[PDB]
């Protein structure tokens, strides 16, 4: 009837994973507002 | 930098923002 | 959950936000008709 | 068999929702102020049709994918 311990999340890693999804936007923004000429 | 055109998105800006006001101080009951 | 204090803070900024760019507006207007 | 398969992780962090909304949120909102600056200040010969159509693009893009994980972080789950 009880199910038992939860389990861990296996998600992610700080310092590497968290912020390499911001800077993929960042580094597209950037080369965006370069299309001006 | 025509100042008619920051007229203009001056008065948008504040128009927007009186609606978001309007819709965020009515919100003490829910 | 937003809580009572937090929005009652964002509607006050908010609020002197909105006259001040009342103001800001006037003085706009009025320098350069 | 279920014990060949792994567990099922989404494909982006849920503890990184919020943070991956403001900024793909704010820059739509930018290119968004820049597309409305740009047609009140242009005279029909003027407007170039190129640009119009690129930094809608643009901006559509950007705030189309910020309202998706605004979407996504207050609890919808599309
Ligand atoms: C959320 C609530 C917000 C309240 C909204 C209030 C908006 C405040 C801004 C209005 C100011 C617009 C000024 C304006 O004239 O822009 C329009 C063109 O106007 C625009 O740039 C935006 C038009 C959007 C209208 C929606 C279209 C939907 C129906 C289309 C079929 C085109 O102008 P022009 O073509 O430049 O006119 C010639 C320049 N003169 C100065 C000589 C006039
Ligand atoms: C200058 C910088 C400006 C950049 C643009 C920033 C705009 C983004 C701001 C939006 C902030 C939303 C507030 C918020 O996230 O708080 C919510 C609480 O959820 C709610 O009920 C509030 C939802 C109302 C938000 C809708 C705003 C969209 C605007 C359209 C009018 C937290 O709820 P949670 O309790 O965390 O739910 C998650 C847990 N679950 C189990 C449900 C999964
Ligand atoms: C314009 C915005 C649109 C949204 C986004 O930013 C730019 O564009 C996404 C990318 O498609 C990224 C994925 C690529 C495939 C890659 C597979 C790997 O395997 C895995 O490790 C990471 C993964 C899934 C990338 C994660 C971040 C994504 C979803 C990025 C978002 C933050
Ligand atoms: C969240 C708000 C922040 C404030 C603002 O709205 C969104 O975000 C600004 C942008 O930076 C816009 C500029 C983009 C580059 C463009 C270069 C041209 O060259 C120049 O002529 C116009 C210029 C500078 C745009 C003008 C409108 C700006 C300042 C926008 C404001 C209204
Ligand atoms: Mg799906």
């Amino acid at each position: 009837v009880q199910s038992g311990p939860r389990t861990p999340n296996p998600y992610a890693s700080d310092n590497s994973s968290l912020m390499f999804p911001i800077l993929v936007a960042f580094g597209v923004f950037i080369p965006t507002l370069f299309c001006l000429c | 930098s025509q100042p008619a055109g920051w007229q203009s998105l001056l008065s948008f800006t504040i128009l927007f923002l009186a609606w978001l006001a309007g819709f965020s101080s009515r919100l003490f009951a829910v | 959950m937003i809580t009572d204090v937090q929005l009652a803070i964002f509607a006050n900024m908010l609020g002197v936000s909105l006259f001040l760019l009342v103001v800001l507006y006037h003085y706009v207007a009025v320098n350069n008709p | 068999e279920l014990e060949a398969m792994s567990r099922y992780t989404s494909p982006v962090n849920p503890a990184v929702f919020p943070h991956l909304t403001v900024v793909l949120l704010a820059i739509g909102m930018f290119f968004t102020a820049w597309f409305f600056v740009y047609e009140v200040t242009s005279t029909k010969y003027t407007r170039d049709i190129y640009k119009e159509l690129l930094i809608s693009l643009v901006a559509s893009l950007f705030m189309g994918f910020g309202v998706l994980f605004l979407l996504l972080w207050v609890g919808i789950y599309v």
